[PDB]
Order: C-alpha cells, then sequence, then structure tokens
C-alpha cells in the first residue's frame, strides 16, 4: 500500500482540507502546485537553489505565525520579486499581524536579497473540504 | 522692543548680502516672511512687498512662500470677519494649474491651510478651485502628513 | 550545524579544491601534453603530487544537501530520492508532477 | 487692489542679471547641507498608492530588475575590447620567441583567448605564472638545449 | 471615481535623440510555462497589445517537451517497485516583424513585466544593419 501525502480514513470524524484530501497523483489534475517559479522548465537552470528556498520559507513562516497558518503557503516568483500568499487564522489581533508583516518581510528581502511581500488572506476557521 | 528697529536690522542683513555679493535664495525668503506671521497687522504690506521682490529676482514662489501669506492675511483669531481678505481667490488664480515640487520645509502646510481658509469664508467654489489644484500633476504628494491629511 | 560530521568533510574537501584550482590547473597543463621535456613533465607530476591530498577534485562527492546521503541524489536538485519524493508528492515543487503515460 | 505683483517692492536687491555665478557645489556637501535635502524629501514623503508607485521606488533604489530584461546589467569585464580577449601573443615577449617553450605557450595562450569565464587581469596571470616557473626551472631547461630568458 | 477625477496628470519624459534607432527585422518571443491556460491568456494579452501599438504578430505552438525520470519508491530495498516523475514544458511563439529599436524595448518592457509566475521568456532578437565601411570598399 502507498502511504505517500495521503491523509488516510479515519471514521469520519477528521475534517481535511482541500489540499489534504488528494494524494499525489492528482496533481496537476484536480490540485496544482504551491510553489510557481521557473527553474524546473526546460533548459532551466538553478533548480536547486529555487527548491531550498522554498524549504526554509515554509518552515519561517509556520515558526512566524505559529498556529496561526489554515493552509499551506502558496510562493509565487516573479522576476526577482518573491510572493508570499498564505491563509492565516483570525486569532491573533489584527496590530499584531502588520508586526509580524513588516518583521517577516524586512527580514526575508535581506537575507535573500530580493524584493519579498506578504500576502495574509483571514479565515474565520480552517475550511473544511470533507470529513474522512 | 520696537518692530521698526527690528524690520530695519533685518534688512541691514540683506544689505550686507549684496555688499558681500551674495544672492539670496528661497529659504532667505521664506524665512523673513515665516517671522513676520508674529505681526499680523503690520506685515501685511512688508509681505508682498517681499514677494514681488522674489519674482524679480528670480526666485520663484512655492507653496510654503503662500503658506506664510496666507497665515498673514488670514488670521485664525480673526474678530474682524465682517470683511476679509479676498487675497486668497488672486492667489488660486496664480497657482491655477501649476504643478510644484518639494522645495521647502512648509510647502505641505500650505493646502491644510487653504481648505481652513475656505471654511471661514464659506466659499464652496474656492475649496473647488484648492482641492482641483491638489490633483493637477503630483500636487497630492504636497497635502500633508498624518496630522494634517486629516484636517484638509 | 551541518546534517553530519560526513558532510562536514565534504564542505572542506570542496573549498580547498577551490583554493587550489588556478594552481592545480597551471602546473598539470605541464604534464598533459607532449612539447616540453619530460624532465620538466616528471617534475611538475611531482608538484601536483605534493598538493594537500583535499585538493584533488575526484574526492568530492555529491550528498543530499537536506540529509547527507552519499547515494541517490539528482543533481538538478541537489536532494535523495527519498527527499524529492517527500516535495514532489505533497505539491511543493513547481511543475513536477507524477508520470502517468 | 490688493494686486499680488503690481505696486512698490523693497528694492533692496537689483534684477539678477548675472544668475547663479557660484556653483552649488561650491565645496563637497556638507552636513548641512545633506541633511537639509533629506528634509526637503520628507516633505513630499507620502505612502504608496497603488504597486506601480512601489514598484518605481524599488527600480530606483536597484531592488527590482529593470525592464527590458539584460542579462548582463551592471556587468562589465573592466570595460576590455574584444582584441584584448582575443590577441595574447603580446604578454609572449619574455618568452623565448621559438622552440618548445613557444610551441606549449602557443597552445596556453590559445585556449585563454577562448576562456569566456576569465577577465584580461586573470588571463595576465596564468601567462604570468608560467614566465615565473621556467625561470625556476632555467638548470633543467639547459640541460635539456631549452635557454629560458 | 464619480466626481473626484485627475486634472492634469503627469506623463513620463520621453526625448527623441539623434542617434539612429535600430531595426529589428524579426523578433521571436519564445514562452515556457507547465500550463497551457497560462499561455493561451498571456497570448491573448501579447497578441491585443501588439496589435493596439501596430506591430504586426503571428503565434505559433512549438510541439511540447516532457521530461521523465524514474526514481525509486522504498526507503530500503523493493528494487523492482519504481515511482516515476514528469515535468512538462509547453512553448507559444509570438513572432514580430519591421520592429524599431522603440518600439521593441517598450513592448518587450510591457510585456516581461507582466510575464505571469511560473513563465520563462526566450526573447531572440535580429537587426539588421549596414555593411562596415571599411568592407563597403576593397583595401588593399
Ligand atoms: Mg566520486
Amino acid at each position: 500500500k502507498n502511504r505517500a501525502a495521503r491523509v488516510r480514513v479515519a471514521k469520519g470524524n477528521k475534517p481535511v482540507s482541500y489540499e489534504e484530501a488528494h494524494a499525489p497523483h492528482y496533481i496537476a489534475h484536480r490540485k496544482g502546485w504551491l510553489s510557481l517559479h521557473t527553474g524546473n522548465l526546460d533548459g532551466e537552470d538553478h533548480a536547486a537553489e529555487r527548491t531550498l528556498e522554498d524549504v526554509f520559507l515554509r518552515k519561517f513562516m509556520m515558526g512566524t505565525f505559529p498556529g496561526c497558518l489554515a493552509d499551506q503557503i502558496v510562493l509565487k516568483r516573479r522576476a526577482n520579486q518573491v510572493d508570499i500568499c498564505a491563509l492565516v487564522l483570525r486569532q491573533l489581533p489584527a496590530h499584531k499581524f502588520y508586526f509580524l508583516v513588516g518583521y517577516s518581510e524586512t527580514l526575508l528581502s535581506h537575507f535573500y536579497k530580493c524584493p519579498v511581500r506578504l500576502h495574509l488572506q483571514t479565515v474565520p476557521s480552517k475550511v473544511v473540504y470533507k470529513y474522512i | 522692543e520696537k518692530f521698526e528697529e527690528k524690520w530695519n536690522d533685518i534688512l541691514d542683513l540683506l544689505k550686507h548680502m549684496v555688499a558681500q555679493k551674495v544672492k539670496p535664495n528661497l529659504q532667505t525668503f521664506n524665512t523673513i516672511l515665516k517671522g513676520l506671521r508674529k505681526c499680523y497687522s503690520l506685515g501685511r504690506i512688508p509681505a508682498l512687498q517681499i514677494l514681488r521682490e522674489m519674482k524679480h529676482i528670480g526666485i520663484e514662489p512655492s507653496l510654503a512662500t503662500y503658506h506664510h501669506i496666507i497665515h498673514l492675511f488670514y488670521p485664525r483669531d480673526l474678530s474682524a470677519i465682517k470683511m476679509p481678505s479676498l487675497i486668497i481667490y488672486d492667489i488660486m488664480n496664480e497657482l491655477e494649474g501649476r504643478t510644484f515640487s518639494p522645495q521647502d520645509l512648509d510647502d505641505g502646510r500650505f493646502f491644510q491651510l487653504a481648505m481652513s481658509v475656505c471654511s471661514s469664508l464659506r466659499d464652496l467654489e474656492l475649496a473647488y478651485q484648492v482641492h482641483r489644484l491638489l490633483n493637477t500633476g503630483d500636487n497630492r504628494k504636497l497635502v500633508g502628513h498624518d496630522p494634517l491629511r486629516k484636517v484638509y | 550545524y551541518y546534517v553530519d560530521w560526513r558532510m562536514l568533510r565534504d564542505l572542506k574537501r570542496r573549498k580547498m579544491a577551490y583554493e587550489y584550482a588556478d594552481e592545480r590547473l597551471r602546473i598539470n597543463s605541464l604534464r598533459k601534453n607532449t612539447i616540453l621535456p619530460k624532465d620538466l613533465q616528471e617534475m611538475a607530476g611531482d608538484e601536483i603530487a605534493a598538493l594537500p591530498r583535499d585538493s584533488c577534485p575526484v574526492r568530492i562527492r555529491n550528498r543530499c544537501v537536506m540529509t547527507s546521503r552519499p547515494r541517490g541524489v539528482k543533481r538538478r536538485w541537489r536532494l535523495s530520492r527519498i527527499v524529492f519524493r517527500h516535495l514532489a508528492d505533497h505539491g511543493l515543487l513547481s511543475g513536477v508532477q507524477r508520470a502517468i503515460w | 487692489r490688493k494686486y499680488l505683483f503690481k505696486g512698490k517692492r523693497l528694492s533692496i536687491f537689483a534684477d539678477k542679471a548675472f544668475a547663479d555665478e557660484p556653483p552649488e557645489p561650491e565645496a563637497s556637501p556638507s552636513l548641512w547641507e545633506i541633511e537639509f535635502a533629506k528634509q526637503l524629501a520628507s516633505v513630499a514623503d507620502q505612502p504608496f498608492e497603488n504597486g506601480f508607485e512601489e514598484m518605481i521606488q524599488w527600480t530606483k533604489e536597484g531592488k527590482l530588475w529593470e525592464f527590458p530584461v539584460n542579462n548582463e546589467a551592471g556587468l562589465d569585464d573592466d570595460g576590455s575590447e574584444f582584441h584584448e580577449h582575443i590577441f595574447l601573443d603580446k604578454y609572449l615577449e619574455d618568452f623565448p620567441k621559438q622552440g618548445p617553450i613557444r610551441l606549449f605557450m602557443e597552445l596556453v595562450t590559445c585556449g585563454l583567448s577562448k576562456n569566456p569565464y576569465l577577465s584580461v587581469k586573470q588571463k595576465v596571470e596564468h601567462i604570468e605564472w608560467f614566465r615565473n616557473y621556467f625561470n625556476e626551472k632555467r638548470d633543467i631547461l639547459k640541460e635539456n638545449n631549452i635557454a629560458f630568458t | 471615481l464619480h466626481v473626484d477625477v485627475p486634472k492634469d496628470v503627469t506623463r513620463p519624459t520621453i526625448t527623441t535623440s539623434d542617434e539612429p534607432d535600430t531595426l529589428y527585422k524579426r523578433l521571436s518571443i519564445l514562452v515556457k510555462a507547465h500550463d497551457r491556460a497560462v499561455l493561451d491568456s498571456y497570448e491573448y494579452f501579447a497578441v491585443l497589445a501588439a496589435k493596439e501599438l501596430g506591430i504586426s504578430i503571428k503565434v505559433h505552438e512549438p510541439p511540447r517537451k516532457i521530461e521523465r525520470f524514474t526514481l525509486l519508491k522504498s526507503v530500503h530495498i523493493f528494487k523492482k517497485h519504481r515511482v516515476q516523475y514528469e515535468m512538462r514544458t509547453l512553448y507559444r511563439c509570438l513572432e514580430l516583424k519591421h520592429l524599431t529599436g522603440s518600439t521593441a524595448s517598450v513592448y518587450l518592457e510591457y510585456i516581461q513585466r507582466n510575464l505571469p509566475e511560473g513563465v520563462a521568456m526566450e526573447v531572440t532578437k535580429t537587426q539588421i544593419q549596414q555593411l562596415p565601411e571599411h568592407i563597403k570598399e576593397p583595401m588593399w
């Protein structure tokens, strides 16, 4: 049996999101890609470096917004610009989010030497695709 | 103690600026007008003479230069509201359609002061001219900072 | 901290081969020809041998940057098959999908 | 009545027949002049109004790439020329004009001319290295009937 | 805005030089992406922009490339059981014609700045110029 990225069946009481519900073979069929860069296109270089930056950027955002992320972040690179699109729960006060955006943007712009912007869409609670 | 002496003294500094072949700049005239805002009653004729000399020399009046003439001609604590001055109408006609750039430290102050003068006179046509000036080019950048942006 | 002591030794091998690249290039050129006297070529063969062993670029091994696995690595991403599969199977690699055909 | 530009003026100053006679940078910018300029900028300092104004500011600061894309932006190799990279035999004058050393150095300078990853300064350093190397090996070369410098 | 409208919007300064302009006989723009739909939308945006600036444009779809590789599914042993992965590259070529150098910079800037994420461009300018003055006349 295949155990990869499959949120296994419980007893109908586990709330899975749309992204979690779909197994790897549904990538490019029902669900898209969380990161979009040009480094895996044919005849393009720097796939290794773009992928390493993504791994870090996901661990950074989880720790910087602990318990406030409703779903996985979406990374969008255009030219040298990096854009982080995160669904965040409305737990923290509004002014605290302005602090973490100013901090996380400046810190990651001086670390990777690119303009980095953070885009946050606030949800009242995690969105449940189905109960499995 | 005596304004006449004080005014004649400041002029002496200007006279030594020509003896030493030193030409004045915009800030030089702006400083004199900002000082004149203390003597509202007696600074009106002196203030206009400065603006006429500014053009003859070739220095171009900035938004700050009018901000100081307005303060001197439209006092906020003005008891004599019966017959206000009409200079605000002439100034706006002069500045109609012109675009301005930051050239002094009181440029932002002009717009907030101009709108206030409109409310005192209860002339809404003038308020449209002032706002219309704010929209030409990139004049919007000189509306003011947080304290003066919300007052305007 | 690097993943393990094996990745640390390799990192040093990569920084010492970069330092001695010009030297090992200039000297080794004297040996890879038939135009110079064999006496000089035999002597240049010994100058290259005397350089430190970690300068030799054939002692570099490509290891997974995240797990330090010596074999199973894909050179385009610098990740092992196990680590690459975890990022790919979760939609985290841009454009990588499963191959159905 | 209250004409803004009609009437008597101070007349202390005279019409500027000569204008801006002293240059603006009479001396290197002083702290007083450097700081007053920073304050003039704040006078018109307003926050970004849309994504265009943000990108304009990043471009002025070098943070964002310029368009159309130039893969060699800011990449000048000491302002060299093509002939400098390709014709390198001027640097082989110190070496013997003929013989095995000339035959070897010809191959060295041929490869250096076809090297796009090195600057001219770096290429010269490779040539200089061999000049000093053969000088040190003068005695071994003399035994082989090769005379260097 | 209903009543509040800019009056005389400030426009950038474009100064005509005295240097002659480049003449591009052809200008091939090969965009690449993993997604065909993005290429369709970008093709629509680029073809509309060209037609609005007076540029002559033609579009074709070069054959797609699919790169597949195989990996070991298990972490340990079980050699015969594998997993295969692929990356699909799709192409849309925008062939422009008879462009001056000023028209090719403004157009390329506008369309490169609006290049969606995950899309790579490969511009191939083809300039046409006279013969070198030395070559024009044989000299011994
Ligand atoms: Mg090996």
